[PDB]
């Protein structure tokens, strides 16, 4: 859905 | 197909992406790695499956189920992968 960074 | 484990030790971020979970129709995946953070410390690559995080089987997880035991990992993330 979105690019999230973890 | 070769399977690794990886102990990365905290905290985060972990400098990686994943892309994948039960709502999308495709394993979770290993989508991006930060240069020179934690998950390209360990030798994750960019296309790993991970099989489990925590010990829990990945298979039945959504994305955001994936996400949160990752972000909200206490001390070390463990997880195992298999090989693109």
């Amino acid at each position: 859905d979105q690019l999230i960074d973890l | 197909m070769s399977n690794y484990s990886v102990s990365l030790v905290g905290p985060a971020p972990w400098g990686f992406r994943l892309q994948g979970g039960k709502d999308f129709n495709m394993p979770l995946t290993i989508s991006s790695l930060k240069d020179g953070g934690k998950a390209a410390q360990a030798n994750v690559r960019i296309g790993d499956v991970v099989l489990s995080i925590d010990g829990i089987n990945a298979q039945g997880m959504t994305h955001l189920e994936a996400q949160n035991k990752i972000k909200g990992c206490t001390g070390s993330l463990n997880m195992t992968l298999q090989r693109a």
